[PDB]
């Protein structure tokens, strides 16, 4: 499965297994046993905008 | 009006069995030895 969303720059620590945080409580939550892989690039210059 | 065999045997027995029940409060190298305190003070990880 490949779920994909965007967050904050400092928020990416949170997208691991057996972590606590806005984004982690309540918006995605990752089992205690994960068994894939987290990837994570910065794209401030296509979603962000004067 | 002697049977320290008997009585012997009667001891050994509550005396290892006493040990058993001391032996619940200890931590072995855990922060603390009561599944409570330790359940309602860390997260499941």
């Amino acid at each position: 499965y490949a779920d994909s969303f965007v967050i904050r720059g400092d928020e990416v620590r949170q997208i691991a297994p057996g972590q606590t945080g806005k984004i982690a409580d309540y918006n995605y939550k990752l089992p205690d046993d994960f068994t894939g892989c987290v990837i994570a690039w910065n794209s401030n210059n296509l979603d962000s905008k004067v | 009006s002697a049977l320290g065999k008997l009585q012997d045997v009667v001891n050994q027995n509550a005396q290892a069995l006493n040990t058993l029940v001391k032996q619940l409060s200890s931590n072995f190298g855990a922060i603390s030895s009561v599944l409570n305190d330790i359940l309602s003070r860390l997260d499941p990880p």
